[PDB]
């Protein structure tokens, strides 16, 4: 009832890890280096904002 | 003074191995830390734990 109610088992609010989870291993100052994590976010994030327009 | 054993004495073709102890000799005490694990670096190279 109070920690695990099955209805969390399915997602509404993703929640995004800081920085420290996926570090941005910026090497130069032009250059940058985003980690894996950060591509999946932003794929989840595109994604998301296709259906978001798509059904509005 | 004479050596009570005889000793098997003559050449032995030996060969010089590519494994020098000064290229493996490693030490640390604080040092270079990974980024995402914050722990030590791996390897001789890197200073690594």
């Amino acid at each position: 009832e109070v920690f695990s109610r099955p209805e969390w088992m399915i997602l509404t609010c993703l929640p995004v890890p800081p920085p420290p989870v996926r570090p941005s291993i910026s090497f130069n100052e032009s250059q940058r280096g985003e980690d894996d994590l950060t591509f999946k976010l932003a794929d989840i994030l595109k994604a998301n904002i296709s259906l978001e327009t798509l059904e509005h | 003074k004479k050596l009570m054993a005889q000793i098997f004495f003559g050449p032995t073709y030996y060969q010089r191995l590519r494994h020098m102890v000064d290229d493996k000799i490693h030490a640390r005490a604080r040092g270079p830390m990974q980024v995402l694990t914050r722990q030590p670096v791996e390897g001789r190279s890197r200073d690594g734990g």
